Order: C-alpha cells, then structure tokens, then sequence
C-alpha cells in the first residue's frame, strides 16, 4: 500500500536541491523579475516571514511552516516504520530521505531563533513588526549592495513618496522634493523629470499634444525646409532657379523613401517648373511660400491616394494624445524607466558599471532626450530607438567601450516591455527591485518572491558569530546550479505521484 | 489642399473678369469646392432659349483630377440622364491641367448643339435621335420649355 504521505510538495519558502539539500528563501520583496512591493510596503514580506500574521491576517510565518512541515515529517516517518512491519525493506530510500529533510528543518529553525533570541538588539529583526515604515534589515541590505544579478533602480515620478527603502540605486533620478518631506512637496527646476514634464506638458486644457500629426509627407516637407537658408526666398532674384535647388532638395527625399518616385514629370509627362506650376497648373504664384513650393512640387510630381498606403511600443497603447497632467507625468516615467532598463542591461552584461541617470540629469542631455521624445510621439516615431541613438551617441560618456547592436537593443525593448506591464498600477513608481534569474547571483526567483538565502542573511546578520554546522555548505551550495528561478513545487518529494494521476483522469477522459 | 484652393480662385478670376456670353459658373458660400454653373442652350438647337443649371464638385488635388460636372437641370439629351450625368470624354479619360472648368461648359455646350448618339448614356433617346429628328426635336424642345424655362 501506497501511505498517505502528509509531507507536503510544497512550502512556503523551502527550496530542495537535486541532492536533497533544503533551501530556506529569505524573501526580499514580492516578485519575479521585478519587484512589486516598493516604498514603505516594502517591508511586508520580512514581516511576514519572521512573524506571520501579528498585523493584519491570512499568512504564516516561516517558523510555522517549517514546524509543520517537521511534524509532517514526523507522521510519515512513524507511518513508514508501522509498514515496514509488515513489509521489511518497505520505502526504503525515502524514509532516509525524509530524515535527511527533517534533520535540516530543524537546524533552520534554530537558526531563526538564534536570530531573535541573541541577535536583534539593535532590533532590526523586531522593528519589522513595531515600526510604521521599517527599514530593511542591514543583512539584507548588504546581499543586495553585493548582488551581481539585482538592482534597485529610482525614478522620479512628479509626486515623490520619500519613503524609498532601497539604498543604493544603481540608477537614480534627481527627484522633487515629496510632500512627506521637511517643506513639503516642490517641483525641481532641473533634471530629466523636470524638462520631461515641461515638455510633454500641454500647454491647456483645451489643446493637447496629439500622436500623428505628421503625414509621411509633412515629414518630407519639413526635411526639406531645414536645408534653406535662415534667410531664404520665393520672391528674390532667380526664381526658376531656386525651384531647381528645391526640386533638388525634394528628390533627395524621394529616394530615402522610394524608388519609383520622380520630379521631371507632373503625372501628365510634361515639363515641371516653375513657369509650369505659375501657369499651367496654376498651383503655385507670388504669394506662395517656399514650404508652398515643396507641395507643390509634390503634388504635381504623384497621385494623392498612394501617400496614404505607406508591434505597437510602450509609449502609444490606446492613447492618441497627451491631454491631462496625468497623462504627462505617466509617459514621463516610461521614458525614465526605460532608461533605467537600459542602464540594468548594460551593468548586468557587464558593459557599464555607471550610473546613467547621472548623465542624462545634465545640461544639455535632459533637455534634449526630452524634446527629441517629444518630437517622435507627435509623427508617431518608435520612441525606442531614439533614446537607444541617444546613448549610441554618447557612449563613451556613459562607460561603455562601444554601441548596442540592434540584437541588444531588441532585447532591451523586450524586458522593458515585459516589466513595465507588470508594473504599470503600480500605487507608486518611485523605486523598483529588479533582478535577472538567468545570472550569476545571490539573488533568487521562487514562489513569486525576490529573495536571498535565508542563510546568507544570516551569515551577514550576525556577522560570522553564531556557526552554521551541518548548513555550512548549503548557500555555496544552491549557487552551483543551473539556474536562479527555482522551481514551486519541489520535485524530490512530491515523486511524481500526481503525475500517475494527472494520467488516471485522462484514461476517464476517454470514455 | 491650398494647391487647388489657389488654383480654383484663378479659374473664378478668369470667369469673372471675361465670362462667356452663353456660361457661367461660380461658388455657393465660402465654400470654393462645390460650384454651380449654367449653360444656355444654342440659338441652332431645339435646347435654344431654356436655361441649364450644373453643379461642379472640384476634388482635393485639382487640377491632376477632373472635376465633377452634371445637370441639376432635366434636358431630353443622348449624352445626358436622369441622374445629371453627362458623358464627356474630358471629365473621363481626356482631363488634363490646361484644361479650364470653362472648356467643359464650353464642351457641355457643343455637344448640346451637335449631339453624338454613338456613345449613348441613354439608349432609348438615341434610337429616337437616328430615326426620327423631328420627334427627338419636337420632345426635346418641349422638355426644354417645361424644365427649362
């Protein structure tokens, strides 16, 4: 007879290994790759973890957990030593399996109290509970200040909550001073946030910054008018041929776009100029301005229904325009925390050990990311690339030997994308703890939880003191090992007997 | 869109200042695309006398189109209908820039005067026009009198 095991295949915060080592995960902050709990929420999980449900209800503490998941073991141990009665060589394995677990579940358990007991008398730990607005616990402060696969980043949103609680940023934002501050909320005058704002900041209620406003041949014009001069004329000297040098200038353009495209013939074949245009199609005159003359040009020169017939980025989703503050402050932020994705791949690869928000606070380059941001969101540009070009521009500046190839650039959109969205309700935006799995680091992904081995915690709360025995090795341990996203449920238990039984229920599916 | 708003008020200048003696075209409103216009029938033709509106409605890239030109007036005509549609070649295929918005009344006005039934928009009238001149005449006279006058 297969017993009824009560070991449970999963528990909160209890990794188990290939080799049947148990894992305890200290969490950091809800999540997977990006944290979802910032400012003064940030805490909740620690809270959780070293006291359960003292505040508010519905979740246990570790302690708790693992004292079951001990006794759990304890049950099925007796049960498998009442069957070997019966059957000598019974479970075999897994009955030292089990003792193995139960030998190391007591150990962390020690260790947790050991940590309240003898070692919070700065009370980090107990803070946790009395506190309004915890810190984190030093220990945990300092696995993140070491992490080479985690950081924090911090923006700054229009209202900043003060009440950020992660240290050191690896990119960060010169913010405005919040409302929880001593003087209260006031807007900074400089910085990225502050020229963002001012320049996707519609100037009033009744008229907004809209998404095209650019026909692909609005844009040809405009290409076109950049090249003359300041002073430059319809009306002066040599007429014909300053159509010449424009029509010029408009078959430049042609050809960026299209091949078919010609200037000699209006769609009749006959010679086009400016007697031609002042005459015969009587398009253009005296009064007509130089911008006037590149229409007409155009106009002449193809049909008007094939401008017409000539994937959806963060920037635009359902929004067609900028109308309210609101709708400003949000595409401010996406701009920064793209920013700070690209600065999270660069650091992560190992490219730049910068801080790239440092940068684009400065003079010339706050001012201009946010109007060349501007710019595209009312043709309709990819915005993307254009803060991608910026900093291909400037790399050297921002502590990278070299460009980002379009594959980087993919990949960074990518993330960006995933992780905005999984954000993007966030109460606050002021901070984010993100964290790659695919690394090098001491920083985990399991059950929905940004987190560091308990014991690593406990290694750096204590300072070394207090001995970890027969834990020794576990932290190392769990570090060799394919990855950093640990899977839920933990398969050395569970053994794939719900597997045979995901099985038995599709056998019924058949009849 | 200015391209042919600046064209259109040079036709309208034109028509202004030397109109012709048997047309007349201009806008409603300040409108400048939608016109209306009036052929008189020929002194040599059964239309002789009546008096024929049109509506001209211009499109955005004017000149490089036609315009779209039809009798608001009922006219008993080979190359005309109860819709308004006249047939012309040069509203169709033979359009071109040089082409002014009064060569087409003009052209509206000869073939009133000198009809062709071989490009027949209504059929029945041109069995009539090619077998019976005095019964097309008598009919499209009294048609001239009744919806035209």
């Amino acid at each position: 007879d297969k017993i009824k095991f009560k070991e449970p295949e999963r528990c909160e915060y209890l990794h188990i290994a290939k080799d049947n080592k148990v894992h305890i995960l200290l969490p950091i902050v809800g999540g997977d790759e990006i944290g979802l709990d910032n400012t003064a929420e940030t805490t909740g999980e620690l809270l959780t973890f070293f006291y359960g449900k003292t505040h508010g209800g519905t979740k246990y503490s570790a302690e708790h957990h693992l004292n079951e998941y001990k006794k759990n073991l304890e049950d099925d141990i007796k049960a498998i030593g009442v069957q070997r009665k019966i059957s000598p060589n019974a479970y075999e394995d897994l009955l030292k399996e089990k003792k193995e677990r139960l030998e190391q579940i007591e150990k962390y358990i020690d260790l947790i109290k050991v940590l309240k007991e003898k070692f919070d008398e700065q009370r980090e730990i107990d803070k946790l509970r009395t506190e309004g607005i915890p810190q984190l616990p030093s220990g945990v402060k300092e696995v993140i200040k070491s992490s080479e696969n985690a950081f924090a980043l911090r923006l700054s949103p229009d209202r900043p909550d003060s009440f950020t609680r992660f240290d050191d940023p690896l990119f960060s934002l010169k913010r405005n001073r919040s409302q929880y501050e001593a003087g209260g909320y006031q807007r900074a005058t400089d910085g990225l946030g502050a020229r963002l704002r001012s320049e996707l900041l519609p100037p009033d209620k009744d008229t907004p910054i809209v998404f095209n406003k650019k026909s692909l041949k609005d844009k040809i014009v405009d290409s076109v008018l950049v090249q003359l001069d300041k002073d430059f004329n319809t009306k002066d000297g040599d007429r014909g041929q300053k159509f010449e040098d424009i029509k010029k200038l408009v078959l430049e353009e042609y050809k960026k776009i299209d091949s078919e495209l010609q200037v000699d013939e209006d769609t009749y074949h006959q010679p086009l100029n400016l007697d031609y245009l002042e005459n015969i199609a009587c398009t253009l005159d005296d009064n007509s301005t130089a911008k006037d003359w590149v229409y007409g040009i155009i106009g002449a020169t193809t049909e008007a229904d094939y401008w017409p017939k000539k994937k959806v980025s963060v920037f635009y989703e359902k929004q067609k325009e900028i109308k309210f503050e609101s709708d400003t402050n949000t595409m401010s932020i996406k701009v920064q925390y793209l920013l700070a994705e690209i600065n999270f791949y660069c650091k992560t690869n190992k490219l730049s050990d910068a801080n790239f928000g440092e940068f684009f606070d400065k003079e010339p380059h706050a001012t201009e990311v946010a109007k060349r941001v501007k710019e595209g969101l009312v043709q309709g540009a990819e915005i993307e690339p254009i803060i991608y070009n910026y900093i291909n521009s400037h790399h050297a500046e921002l502590g990278l030997t070299s460009e980002l190839s379009s594959k980087q650039q993919e990949e960074i959109t990518e993330k960006f994308t995933q992780r905005y969205h999984i954000i993007e309700n966030s109460p606050h935006f002021d901070e984010f703890f993100v964290a790659d799995p695919d690394k090098k680091g001491n920083i985990f992904s399991h059950q929905g939880r940004m987190s560091c081995h308990f014991l690593d915690f406990f290694a750096r709360q204590t300072k070394g003191k207090y001995p970890l025995g027969d834990l020794a090795g576990h932290q190392e341990a769990l570090q060799a090992g394919t990855s950093n996203r640990l899977h839920h449920k933990n398969e050395v238990v569970a053994q794939g007997y719900e597997k045979f039984d995901q099985f038995k229920k599709e056998v019924v599916k058949l009849l | 869109l200015a391209m042919a708003l600046k064209r259109i008020n040079k036709e309208l200048s034109d028509l202004a200042r030397d109109p012709p003696a048997q047309c007349s075209a201009g806008p409603v409103g300040d409108d400048m695309f939608h016109w209306q216009a009036t052929i008189m029938g020929p002194n040599d033709s059964p239309y002789q006398g009546g008096v024929f509106f049109l509506t001209i409605h211009f499109p955005t890239d004017y000149p490089f189109k036609p315009p779209k030109v039809a009798f608001t007036t009922r006219i008993y005509h080979p190359n005309i209908n109860s819709n308004g549609s006249i047939s012309l070649d040069i509203l169709r295929s033979q359009w071109s820039p040089a082409l002014t918005i009064s060569k087409v009344l003009l052209s509206i006005c000869s073939l009133l005067c000198d009809p062709n039934p071989d490009d027949p928009l209504v059929p029945e009238i041109a069995r009539i026009y090619k077998t019976d001149r005095d019964k097309y005449n008598r009919i499209s006279r009294e048609w001239t009198q009744k919806y035209a006058m």
